[PDB]
Order: structure tokens, then C-alpha cells, then sequence
């Protein structure tokens, strides 16, 4: 049931009647969004558009053919037309593929959507590629993390996040192929 | 006793005394002949006594204009009905040699002094440019063999002007309500001939060149015009308090004038942007269309009563008209006519989109 | 803020229509209000010297002083604008000689030379017409 | 006399130098803080591609944020946002609801605590003091989910160009309160997505709308900072041309008073010498 | 007596009465100002002698606007009664449209921003400005001036771009048939019989550009 | 107030006014000290906004009418 | 400057040529005539220049013209005092100038 | 200007000069603190315009 | 430096100074046009901060004590 | 304050024309070839109008 249809078209009339007529109607982030979810397209075969995102940088916006993402239930590959999903991610390696060649960014968390028009959206807070990490620091940081376990369970939640991320990173650096 | 002229900036901020000397200070093209013709139009009709016009060193075109506009007004009657005329013209205009312009104000004063002393009447003495008296004495004193004083004037400036101006008085047996125009020589109020005649006036109405460059007519400076009638013991506290409030708002806007220039209005305080908007309103509300200016503007004249101005200027001060635009106040008579102009500005922004006027089948009409 | 003293010369300086005459008048009216209260020798006798002003203003001022009762202690020297320039030049000295009687006889005087900027213009008129060489703003030396 | 207009000319001349320096300081600050704005523009659109854009919802408790600037030479920006803030705040208030108004930047607290002081619970300043980062926006968003509103209206200036700064309103719905319900049509529009997370969808949507509030708040203050620098770059340009027109007028007035002074002093000397010669 | 020097000279430019032949004398004194300063001694002398003024601005003159008439500061209130009728009909809305055009001066998008609803008065006051430009040594008859400003201010040149209104108004004068100029000069006003044929003539001309 | 001086200062005024007027003369100097810093609205630490009303109340205290000395 | 005008006026009126005349600092011509008229006891006009400033300049600048036999063209270095173009000596000199060549640093 | 700030004696520290202000006369230790006070006062006099 | 002229100029200076001072007056002029930015906290693009520190050490280079010519 | 890269192509075409216009205003003089070697040019008005 959708008898109360909020939206950019349906904010405009209540604004034009209530707000003063000197002002132009305020913009919306939907006006700056060119591609959407429900309206189909964007696949045209074996390609599908991958938008890999961080708050500080836009890591990829090209089209790919498979991406493997570290979900909470383990890794999973997204082919050209996956089922629509909202997959929470755990610390692991996001791997893009455009064909024979691949780029592997290690991520810290985040989510990953793929939409009913086949466009996928990987939304993480910090993604550093495996060249940028040195393995001598993650071993000592996990040693300092898996040692001190305070009884204040906020800090043990932070410790669990630490040992999860550092352990998946350590397994992510001997996993060269 | 007050003399209501029907001009908003004159009634509110510097009201005219009914038997006192009145000066209109102006700077060559700011409007002190149009203001004095409007004072003749508004005052000399409702006055029951006699009028004298001393034209001292002004245009002869204006002398013929005043003569013809007084004949068609019936104020001057020619021939057999001459006894019913109410006005005496004395003309020493700017084509005359300087000995004539330096003594024609004394002729106009003598005609007014007869009606004051002998006839016991109330007289109006309009002098167009009492400055040209001073200037004509300055022209003839260069050849009288005197050492000149400051800017180039005669050493006897103040005693000449004082011996002329001390004769224009309300005595115990008659009153002369004299309105004099004073010309400031290079828009200079510190020139010795305006600065000397500031002292002999009860009400000075100083007209400004920059106010006229804004388009606000009459171009009366509200913070340079003064009166001895602006006093609560003569006009009452309700008029005095709204006059001093309007002057306070206009000065508090003048103190912001360079910050608004070099920074813009974007950064001012919201208790001062209110002050700037209210003062931009009450300095358009001092603008007024004249009955004598309707021939070269086309907008008809507006006589505003005094109580209308006091109530209309209380309303902009308290905030009862903060929603009306600034230009709704420009060149209207009353605060009522602001309201019929504010909404007429909002029809005409909506009447753009109503019709597509085409004219058919008139080639056979 | 600027307290006067009893033998002090305090200048009231300002532009036109700012209230200089008003400050002087409130001084004279307040001296009437305090003269009816002090024992006979702290009483201040005022002199108003009205140089160059118009005769109507002096009439208004005499009317005000006599309706407030301040004219009992006030002398008014009035060399108005129609008077000859030596009378306007000499009226501060006439008024000071009138008010020096109270200074010399143990009483207390107070004098207002209203428009002392006009005594100098009358002196300049006299000195330029006596053909003395002018100076700054053609004032005498 | 003729010394006051000389030092006034000097004052206006140095003010013109100061504002011409501040103009290109703001130009450099806009040129470097533009790439960060375009980089942060990417992450806001997967959520509006997923959750959509629902400004005209009926909520009962709503937090409205006006993203303003800190320094006060922006030239018509923070006043524009406090206009649009109450213009959309009166548009969506007709239900007898609760409203918390928050400002980012203390020029918002100087402008909002006099226009809605009944509803103003939070003032957040010093945000641009070094740079805006995502953890900072995350802490601000956690202070916003300290209250438990049903919606979040975010008011900011989108850096459209170096001259145009479109003021936008971005809306975030609370998960269990309106997010599942404003997607209901013929079932639900979110049921096409297969949730691959740990717990149930009432926590996935909680994490997603907290993330979405933080992301749009990061992009809000980042876009608003770039438009604040770009409008200061134009306001200081108008200030230099105003203090140049004022200098060009006051120099002519000084030259007139200079010539008048030399003429009147020489006329005084000649008048004093002709009385003796 | 440098005032009297000019006053006794300019007062001789009179319109005599009907007893004195009815002759007249028009004067155009010329006063050169220094840096646009009209608060000079001689300039304020002659301003307070002559009836109107024709202020010519150096800013407009070095912006190509020639004749560079400051339309706000220039007045002539004595010859306003003695205007060509028809020109008086259209010159009212001409200078009112230019009057509200002068309210869009230096803040179209120069000053702070743009509202862009007054683009109509902006792109109308520009066409009224370049309508009034005129080259040297070629004075226009009054019946061809009032037709040109009728075509300007009734909206008959509203579609033309700003760059060729100089060509548009001379195309209006050369293409509209020269009977209407004789009707307008002999009648001396835009009669109700004449605005119809004028508006019928003004739609059937090819204005350049666009 | 800044430009009007007096040579005698004290020793020639009311002693009771001398107790209560030095704290007015210096406080109006503090009030004039902040008037060139009231065009922006930063309102530093409830000092440059507190005397901005305290001195403004003192200058309103010093106003009086005409022909009515106290 | 009148001596230079005479040597140019020979080449104009007799030889029938197109002559240049370089008056280096027409301002110093004006200034020298101001000094001369101050020494003859005359009352200075506006700011301190000679009363005859316009006619002393016009005595020079009106012999520089094109006649039926030749012409004299004149490139005059102009000094502007106190950076003031409305100073009456450059304001008078600019009334006679038919062109302007500004050399910039 | 110094006296309008209530600072008495209202000596302009910059515009005052002496022949004794020489490091050979009053000593270099006195001279350098005098020149340092004048340096910081001239720098503040130049900074007041951008402060306002 | 900007208002001091010598119309003889470089034709009558030290030829070893003439090839060093021609840089000096040029970068002093560059420092004089960028003179407001010295009082700023926001550093600019380091083609102006370079000339700012350079012109500052050059003005401190030309200082000289009295009665000790070089 | 911004840079030549953000300019329009017609706001770089005016730069590319104006730089060679102000280079084409230069001229080697005949009175400087005594000590600068490059011979001097006398340009006619007809060459100047067409070349600009
Ligand atoms: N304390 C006051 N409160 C209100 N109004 C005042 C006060 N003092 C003076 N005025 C008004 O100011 C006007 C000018 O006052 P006053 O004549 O004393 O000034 P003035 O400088 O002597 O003027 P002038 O130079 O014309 O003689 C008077 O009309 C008076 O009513
Ligand atoms: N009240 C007014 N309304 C409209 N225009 C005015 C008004 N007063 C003056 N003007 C304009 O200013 C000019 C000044 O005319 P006038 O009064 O003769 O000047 P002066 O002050 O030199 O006598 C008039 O031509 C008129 O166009
Ligand atoms: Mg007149
Ligand atoms: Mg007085």
C-alpha cells in the first residue's frame, strides 16, 4: 500500500503552496543520479557496471564481468546478472575482473548491493590494495590485538573487529596466486 | 503655531511655523523652485491674506510662468477686477545688472512690510533665491574698493544679509510667513553665503543632490533639515516621537553606508538588516508627487494631511508594513496608497500571463 | 562627564542645530533653580551675550527666561544681526564687564558668549573695512 | 580636513589589497577542495539508488540539519540556507509533529537560535577547522541518532559550479519506522533484494541508514565547504571592485580638495599682499 | 560676476510674445566638465540658468553608446510641453522601460546573483539602448524617429538579437512604405487610423539575424 | 564623550558624583572600544556583548530633554 | 618653444614640407610661463597657474597646424602633476592634443 | 589617538625621536629593547587594518 | 624601493653589482606586489610563499647600521 | 587565480590571438640597428591594416 507517495514530484506541490514563491524548489540527490535500480538496462550481455566506492575516493566505475566480495557468510561471486542482493561485507579482498586481468583491493567492511537492473554498488569505508599493506605490521598488530582482552565488552567488540580484520588480512597476504 | 504644507518630509521632520522665516537650501537643479511653487500651490491658496513674490535673480522664463499660472489660477486678475488680486509680483531677475538684483529683495520686503504694519495683514513672502542678493553685493563690492573676506565675498556679508533678514519678521501687529530659496554655490553648505543665512531661519529645508540622484523627490535631506517647531511642546509628543524615530532610523542606516558598499548587505546583523530595510522604506515614503510636477511627470499630485503622515510613519517604524516591498512606498501620498500600489504591483506581475490580445475585423470598421 | 568649575571657561563647540544654546540655557535655568536654595553668596548670576542671532530668537529666549523666573538673575546683552558690526564685536566685552561686577564684588557670575563665532566675523568686517591686512580666512592677525 | 580624506584613501586602498588577497586565497581553497567533493559524490548515489528519495514523508519526530559555514564572509550563503531550512521546515510540519533543528557551523547557530529557538537542540562548529573526514561526520551522525527521529532532512549547498550553488534537501528515513513502509507497493520494493547479512533485515536496514546518514552528512559538509569557498571568492571579488570604485571616487574628491586648497591659500596670500601693495 | 556673465547671455534666448513678432531663440551652451564633476562652479552656474541639461557620460561613450546621454540625469522640462505628439505617446513607455532598466544596472549577474525573471526588462532595455544609438552627421527626421521607437517599444523588434538592432531599425525605416511618414508628419500624432496600418506594416518586414 | 575634555577634572565637581562617575567615564570608554567590532556578530565570550548592552544602557541614561535641568 | 616653432615654421611656410616638432615637456613650457607671469606681478588663476594659461598655451599650439603650403606635426611630452588629469595645466594641454601615445613600463 | 585609549602620557612611541637613541650613547642593550618595542608596535599598527 | 628612482640607472653602477642587482630589484618588485599575503594564515601556492620568504630575507639583507658604510 | 586549463576554447583562442597580436605590435627601428644589429623596418599603412 502506497497511498502516501512521497517524492521529488510530490514535495513540489506542498512546497509551492506552503513555502514562499520567491524561492526555487530545493534540489534533491535524486536529481543528480543518472542510473537507478528498478528501471532495467545496463547489462547488455556479459558486462555489468561496478561502482566501487569509498568516502574519500571512487575506486572503479567501469563495467566488469565478475566481482568476488567478502560477505559475512563468506565470499561470493557476482556475475553479469546476479540475483538482487544487499550483502553486508566482512574484512576481505574485493576482487574485480574485466576478463583475464584482475585488481584486488582489500576492504575493511561495508556493504555491497546489486540492483534489479544489474548495476552493482560496493560501498566500503576504506579499501587499500594489497601492495600498500606491509605484512610485518599486521602480524604485530594482531599480536597486540589478540593479547589484551578487557572486560568492558565495548572494547572486546573492538577487539573482535581487530582480530577479524587482521586475521583476514594476514590470510589475504599469503594468498597470492 | 504650525503651518501644515501637505508635504510629508516637510510636515513630519521639519514642520513650518506660521509666522517664521523658512529656508529651502539647494544646489542648482535639486528642486527648490518646484518646492517653492508647490508651497505656493499648497499654502498660498488656503491663506486668506496677501502674497508677495520677490524674484531675486532667477529665470525670467519662470517669472512669466508664475505670472501666467497666477492669472489662470485667478490669484491675479487683470483690469477691472484687479482689487480682488491676492498676490504682488516683484521681479529683479537674472538678466538685470547687479545693482538691481541687490536691491529688489528690499522692494519685495517693502511691499510685504506695508501689509504687515499698515494693513495689519498676514503676508506670505516668497523670495526665489535670496542668495542672489548676497551674490549681487559681492559683484558690486569688488568695485567699491573693499578688501575681500573669505571665499571672495564682501567683508560686509553678514551685516548686509542680517539687515535684510531682520526686516522679515512677525511683529506684534502682523506676520510675514516668508519662504526663501537659498542656493548653495557649488553644492557647498560651508560656503559663507549659505552658512550666514542658516542663522536667520526658523525652519531650514536642505535639499540634497544625492537624494535627487536616487530619484526621490522632493530631495529633502531628512538629516540636514531642521526646525524650531520640532519640539514636543508645540507639535505634541506623538508627532515628535515619530519624527525623532524616523531620524534615528535614517541616521542608523547612514552609519552602515560604507559597510554595505564594501562588503554588501550579506553580512549585516539581522537586527540591522531590519534597520536597513525599514530605512529604505521610510526614505521612499518621504517621496511625494507634487501638483506642480505633474506636468512633466504625469503622475497626479498628492496632498497628504499631517495626521496621515504621522500614522503612516508610525506604521513603518513599528513594523506594520514590513511585508510590503520598498517600491510600493515610492511616490505615493498616504500609507493607504502604499497598500493599493503594493497589490497593484502583484496584479501586474500576474497580468503578464492572462491574455493574448489580437485585433480582428477592424479593417472594414 | 565634563564637569565645569566655578572659574572655568568651558567651550560649547559643535555644528549648527546640535544643541549648544540648549546646554547654555539649561545652565542658566539650573542656576535659577539653585539660587533659591543657597545662602546668598553661592548664588550664580547669569549673563547671556547673544551675538549675531536674530532678534526673534532673543525674544523667544527672554520669553522662556521670564516664564521660568530665570530673568531675575540673568542679564541679556543682545547685539543682533541687524546691528552694526562694532556692536556685535563689542557685546562680549560689554557682557563681560557687566558680569565682572559680580566677580569683583564677591558674588559669582556666569557668562555665555553665544555665537562667539560671530563676534569674530564682525571683527573681521571692521578690520577689513578699516583696511587692515587679512590673514587666515581673511581674519585679522 | 584635507588629511582625513588622505588616510581614508589609504584605508580603502589597503582594504582593497586585503580583499584581493582573500579572493585568491578562497580561489586556492576552492581549487583544492573540489576534487574531494567530486570524490565524495560517488558514495551518496548507491543509497539513493537503493533507498530512493522521499522528502515528503509524514514523520512524527524529525531532525533537520542546516549545513552552514563557520567564517562569515560567504556572501549570501548561510542566509540562503536559513531561508530554505524554514521554507522546507514549514512545508513538512502540518501533522503536529516533533522537530529537532541542528546546525553545522556556528554561523548557523547565530541565525537559527533566533528564528527557531523552540526546536534547536544542537550546534556543531569548528568542523572545517582543518578538514572534514568521514569519522567526523560519523560522530555527528551518532549525535543525530542520539535522538530517535523518523526522518532526517539535510540542508546544504551543492557545489554545482564555481558560480552556481544549488541548495538541496536530502532525506534519510529511519529503518523500522518509515524505511520499510515507504517502499511498500504491491507487497514491498525491498523484497527483491536477498539479504546476505548476519542478522535480520531490521538490523541490516539500521546499519544501512546509519551509514547513509553518515555518508550524506560527509558529502553535505564537503559540498557546502566547497561552495562556501567559491562564494567567498565572488564576494571578495565584489569587495575589490567596490573598494576600487570607492577609491576612484575618493581620489577625485581628494584632487578637487587639493586644487581648491592651493587656490584658496593663494587667494589669501594675494589678498593680504594687495592690502599692503 | 562670472554668474552674471553667463546669465545676461543666456537670458537673451527667449520665446517672444505675439506682440513682438512671435520669434524665438534657442540656446545650446556647452560646458566641459573635469572627470564628470558637475558640482563645479561654472557648471552649477549654467545648470541654474538653462532650463534642461543634456549630460553626456564618458562611461557610455567609451562603451560605444554614442550619443552617450545619461538618461537619468538629463532633463528638459520646458520643451516637454513642446514635444512632437506621437513621439510623446511612445517616449513615455520608452523612458519608463529605460527607467526600470536602470534598476538592473551593474547587478544583472555582476553584483551578487541573478533572479532571471527580469531578463525581459534586461534584454528589452538593451534593445532600447541600442535603438537610441546613432552615428554622426546623419540626423533623423522626427517622423522616422517615432516610427523607429514605436517599432522598438511596442515589441516589434523583440525577437531580434542585440547585435543588429542598428540594421533592424534602418530596415524598418527603409522597408515600411513612405506614406506612413507623411501621415505621421501631417497629422502630427499616431491617430487611431494610423496605428493599425503601422502595425500591419511592421510585421511584414525582414529584420536581420535570428 | 571621547572628544569633550575638561581641565579641572575632579576637585571641582560633586563628591557624590565623583564616587559614581569615574566608573561611568571608563565604562563608556569600554563601550566605545567595541563599537568598531559590532559589524560582524562574533560576540566574544560574553564580554564584548555584555558591555555592548551595559554602555548602551549608560548612554541612554545620559539622555535628557530640553529646558528641564536636573 | 617659440624658437623651435619658428625653425619649424620656416620649413613649413618656405620649404613646403611636413615637419615634426618635438616640444619636450609642454608642462615645462606652461610652468615657465607661470613663473614669467608671476614675476610680472600678475594675480594667479586656479591652482597657481597664470591667468593667461589658456592663451599662452594657445599661442604655441595654434601655430602648429597644416596650412596650404605644408604642415607642422607635434609630438609633445606631457607631464601630469600630482597624477591629476584635471589639474588645469594638463586639462588645458589635453584640449589641444589630437592623439595620445602612452609608453608603459 | 593614544589619549583616546585612555593611555597617559599620550606619547606616540613611533613618532617620538631622540638624538640619544643611539647604541653608542645609551648603550646597545637599551637601544635594542627600544628598537624592539618600536618594531612590535609598528607591526601591530600594520596588523590592525587586517584585524578589523 | 618602488618610489626611489635614478634616471642614470644601471649605466653607472658596479658591473659586478649590475649583474646581481638586476635580479634583486626584480624580485623585490615581485615581493612588493604580493605584500598582503605576508599577514595571512592560509598559505598560498608556494610560488607566492617562495617570493614572500625571499623578499623578506632580501629586505633584511639591505638593512645597515649607521655610520658604517660598506 | 584559476588557470589556463579551465578556460574555454574561445577563451583560449583570444589568448592565442592576443599574444601574437601584441607580439606583432613590436618593430625593430632603423635608429637601433647601430647597436642592436637587426635592421630596421619601415611598415606602410596598407601592409599594417592587412597584416592585422
Ligand atoms: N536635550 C535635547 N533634547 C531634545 N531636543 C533638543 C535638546 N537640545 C536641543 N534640542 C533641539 O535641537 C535644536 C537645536 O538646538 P539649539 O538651538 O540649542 O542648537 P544650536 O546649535 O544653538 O543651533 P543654532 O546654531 O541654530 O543656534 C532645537 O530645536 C532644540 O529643540
Ligand atoms: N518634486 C519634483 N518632482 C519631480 N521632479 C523634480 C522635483 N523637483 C525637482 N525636479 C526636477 O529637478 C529640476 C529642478 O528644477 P528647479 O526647481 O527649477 O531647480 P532649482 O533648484 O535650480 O530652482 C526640475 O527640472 C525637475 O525636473
Ligand atoms: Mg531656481
Ligand atoms: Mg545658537
Amino acid at each position: 500500500e502506497a497511498a502516501a507517495p512521497a517524492g521529488p514530484k510530490e514535495f513540489t506541490e506542498v512546497w509551492n503552496k506552503k513555502a514562499p514563491s520567491t524561492l526555487i524548489v530545493p534540489e534533491f540527490p535524486s536529481n543528480y543520479t543518472a542510473v537507478k535500480a528498478v528501471g532495467e538496462g545496463q547489462v547488455h550481455g556479459d558486462a555489468f557496471p561496478v561502482n566501487f566506492y569509498t568516502p574519500h575516493s571512487i575506486l572503479s566505475q567501469a563495467q566488469k564481468d565478475t566481482v568476488v566480495l567478502p560477505g559475512v557468510d563468506g565470499y561470493f561471486g557476482v556475475k553479469a546478472s546476479h540475483v538482487p542482493t544487499i550483502a553486508q561485507l566482512k574484512p576481505g579482498v574485493v576482487e574485480l575482473h574485466s576478463g583475464a586481468e584482475s585488481e584486488k583491493f582489500f576492504v575493511s567492511g561495508g556493504f555491497a548491493f546489486v540492483h534489479p537492473n544489474g548495476v552493482t554498488d560496493i560501498c566500503v569505508l576504506e579499501a587499500a590494495t594489497l601492495d600498500q599493506v606491509d605484512p610485518a605490521a599486521v602480524k604485530s598488530a594482531l599480536a597486540a590485538a589478540s593479547a589484551a582482552q578487557p572486560t568492558d565488552e565495548f572494547e572486546q567488540a573492538a577487539n573482535r573487529a581487530a582480530i577479524e580484520l587482521y586475521s583476514a588480512l594476514e590470510s589475504a597476504v599469503e594468498a597470492k596466486a | 503655531e504650525i503651518l501644515v504644507t501637505g508635504i510629508k518630509v516637510v510636515d513630519l521632520l521639519a514642520p513650518y511655523q506660521r509666522g517664521g522665516k523658512i529656508g529651502l537650501f539647494g544646489g542648482a537643479g535639486v528642486g527648490k523652485t518646484v518646492l517653492i511653487m508647490e508651497l505656493i500651490n499648497n499654502v498660498a491658496k488656503a491663506h486668506g491674506g496677501f502674497s508677495v513674490f520677490a524674484g531675486v535673480g532667477e529665470r525670467t522664463r519662470e517669472g512669466n510662468d508664475l505670472y501666467r499660472e497666477m492669472i489662470e489660477s485667478g490669484v491675479i486678475k487683470l483690469g477691472a477686477e484687479r482689487g480682488n488680486s491676492k498676490c504682488t509680483l516683484v521681479y529683479g531677475q537674472m538678466n538685470e545688472p547687479p545693482g538691481a538684483r541687490a536691491r529688489v529683495a528690499l522692494t519685495g520686503l517693502t511691499v510685504a512690510e506695508y501689509f504687515r504694519d499698515i494693513e495689519g495683514q498676514d503676508v506670505l513672502l516668497f523670495v526665489d533665491n535670496i542668495f542672489r542678493f548676497t551674490q549681487a553685493n559681492s559683484e558690486v563690492s569688488a568695485l567699491l574698493g573693499r578688501i575681500p573676506s573669505a571665499v571672495g565675498y564682501q567683508p560686509t556679508l553678514a551685516t548686509d544679509l542680517g539687515g535684510l533678514q531682520e526686516r522679515i519678521t512677525t511683529t506684534t501687529k502682523g506676520s510675514i510667513t516668508s519662504v526663501q530659496a537659498v542656493y548653495v554655490p557649488a553644492d557647498d553648505l560651508t560656503d559663507p553665503a549659505p552658512a550666514t543665512t542658516f542663522a536667520h531661519l526658523d525652519a531650514t529645508t536642505v535639499l540634497s543632490r544625492s537624494i535627487a540622484e536616487l530619484g526621490i523627490y522632493p530631495a529633502v535631506d531628512p538629516l540636514d533639515s531642521t526646525s524650531r517647531m520640532l519640539n514636543p511642546n508645540v507639535i505634541g509628543a506623538e508627532h515628535y516621537n515619530v519624527a525623532r524615530g524616523v531620524q534615528k532610523v535614517l541616521q542608523d542606516y547612514k552609519n552602515l553606508q560604507d559597510i554595505i558598499a564594501i562588503l554588501g548587505m550579506d553580512e549585516l546583523s539581522e537586527e540591522d538588516k531590519l534597520t536597513v530595510a525599514r530605512a529604505r522604506k521610510i526614505q521612499r515614503f518621504l517621496s511625494q508627487p507634487f501638483q506642480v510636477a505633474e506636468v512633466f511627470t504625469g503622475t497626479p499630485g498628492k496632498y497628504v494631511d499631517l495626521a496621515d503622515t504621522i500614522s503612516g510613519f508610525q506604521g513603518v517604524l513599528t513594523g506594520k508594513y514590513d511585508d510590503l516591498p520598498e517600491m510600493a512606498f515610492y511616490m505615493v501620498g498616504d500609507i493607504k496608497e502604499v497598500k493599493e500600489k503594493a497589490d497593484k504591483m502583484a496584479k501586474d506581475i500576474a497580468s503578464r500571463k492572462e491574455a493574448d490580445n489580437k485585433k480582428v475585423s477592424e479593417e472594414l470598421k | 562627564l565634563v564637569p565645569i568649575g566655578r572659574g572655568q571657561r568651558e567651550l560649547i563647540i559643535g555644528d549648527r542645530q546640535t544643541g549648544k544654546t540648549a546646554v547654555a540655557i539649561d545652565a542658566i535655568i539650573h542656576q535659577k533653580n539653585c539660587n533659591e536654595q543657597v545662602p546668598k553668596a553661592q548664588r550664580v548670576y547669569c549673563v547671556y551675550v547673544a551675538v549675531g542671532q536674530k532678534r526673534s530668537t532673543v525674544a523667544q529666549l527672554v520669553k522662556l527666561f521670564t516664564q521660568t523666573g530665570a530673568m531675575r538673575y540673568t542679564i541679556m546683552v543682545s547685539a543682533t544681526a541687524s546691528d552694526a558690526a562694532p556692536l556685535q564685536f563689542l557685546a562680549p566685552y560689554s557682557g563681560c564687564a557687566m558680569a565682572e561686577y559680580f566677580r569683583d564684588t564677591g558674588k559669582h557670575g556666569l557668562i555665555i558668549y553665544d555665537d562667539l563665532s560671530k563676534q569674530s566675523v564682525a571683527y573681521r568686517q571692521m578690520s577689513l573695512l578699516l583696511r587692515r591686512p587679512p590673514g587666515r580666512e581673511a581674519f585679522p592677525g | 580636513s584635507n588629511q582625513a580624506v588622505k588616510q581614508r584613501i589609504r584605508a580603502i586602498k589597503n582594504i582593497g589589497k586585503i580583499t584581493k588577497a582573500m579572493k585568491m586565497v578562497a580561489a586556492s581553497k576552492m581549487k583544492n577542495a573540489q576534487i574531494a567533493v567530486e570524490q565524495s559524490r560517488g558514495l551518496v548515489d548507491p543509497f539513493v539508488r537503493l533507498f530512493g528519495d522521499f522528502p515528503a514523508v509524514n514523520s512524527n519526530k524529525s531532525v533537520v540539519v542546516a549545513v552552514t559555514s563557520d567564517k562569515g564572509l560567504c556572501g549570501g550563503l548561510n542566509s540562503n540556507i536559513t531561508k530554505y531550512t524554514r521554507a522546507t521546515l514549514a512545508t513538512t510540519e502540518s501533522e503536529g509533529k516533533d522537530v529537532v533543528v541542528v546546525s553545522i557551523g556556528d554561523k548557523g547557530r547565530s541565525q537559527l537560535t533566533r528564528i527557531e529557538s523552540q526546536r534547536y537542540q544542537l550546534a556543531i562548529a569548528d568542523t572545517y577547522k582543518v578538514r572534514v573526514t568521514f569519522g567526523q561526520a560519523s560522530l555527528i551522525v551518532e549525535e543525530l541518532i542520539k535522538h530517535n527521529p523518523q526522518s532526517y532532512q539535510i540542508l546544504f549547498n551543492k557545489f554545482r559550479s564555481a558560480i552556481s550553488f544549488k541548495p538541496t534537501v536530502a532525506t534519510i528515513l529511519s529503518p523500522d519506522l518509515l524505511e520499510k513502509q515507504l517502499e511498500d507497493v504491491t507487497g514491498n520494493s525491498l523484497d527483491a533484494y536477498d539479504i546476505e547479512a548476519s542478522h535480520e533485515r531490521s538490523d541490516v536496514l539500521r546499519d544501512l541508514t546509519e551509514f547513509h546518514l553518515g555518508v550524506t552528512l560527509y558529502n553535505a559538509m564537503l559540498e557546502n565547504n566547497c561552495s562556501e569557498h567559491a562564494s567567498r571568492m565572488s564576494a571578495m571579488e565584489n569587495s575589490t571592485k567596490s573598494a576600487g570604485e570607492m577609491l576612484g571616487k575618493l581620489t577625485l574628491d581628494y584632487n578637487r580638495k587639493r586644487q581648491a586648497t592651493i587656490t584658496t591659500e593663494l587667494i589669501e596670500i594675494i589678498a593680504g599682499a594687495s592690502a599692503l601693495m | 560676476d562670472v554668474f552674471y556673465l553667463h546669465s545676461r547671455l543666456l537670458e537673451r534666448a527667449a520665446k517672444l510674445s505675439k506682440e513682438l513678432g512671435g520669434g524665438s531663440l534657442t540656446a545650446f551652451p556647452v560646458i566641459e566638465t573635469q572627470a564628470g564633476d558637475v558640482s563645479a562652479y561654472i557648471a552649477t552656474n549654467v545648470i541654474s540658468i538653462t532650463d534642461g541639461q543634456i549630460f553626456l557620460e564618458t562611461e557610455l561613450f567609451y562603451k560605444g553608446i554614442r550619443p552617450a546621454l545619461n538618461v537619468g540625469l538629463s532633463v528638459s522640462r520646458v520643451g516637454s510641453a513642446a514635444q512632437f505628439p506621437g513621439m510623446k505617446q511612445v517616449a513615455g513607455t520608452l523612458k519608463l522601460e529605460l527607467a526600470q532598466y536602470r534598476e538592473v544596472a551593474a547587478f544583472a549577474q555582476f553584483g551578487s546573483d541573478l533572479d532571471a525573471a527580469t531578463q525581459y526588462v534586461l534584454e528589452r532595455g538593451a534593445r532600447l539602448t541600442e535603438m537610441l544609438k546613432q552615428k554622426q552627421f546623419a540626423p533623423i527626421p522626427i517622423e522616422r524617429q517615432t516610427v523607429a521607437v514605436y517599432a522598438a517599444t511596442k515589441g516589434f523588434l523583440d525577437k531580434v538579437r542585440v547585435q543588429d538592432i542598428v540594421a533592424a531599425e534602418e530596415a524598418v525605416i527603409s522597408q515600411v512604405n513612405p506614406a506612413v511618414f507623411k501621415i505621421l508628419k501631417a497629422n502630427g500624432k499616431i491617430t487611431p487610423a494610423l496605428d493599425a496600418h503601422l502595425k500591419a506594416e511592421l510585421r511584414k518586414v525582414k529584420l536581420p539575424g535570428a
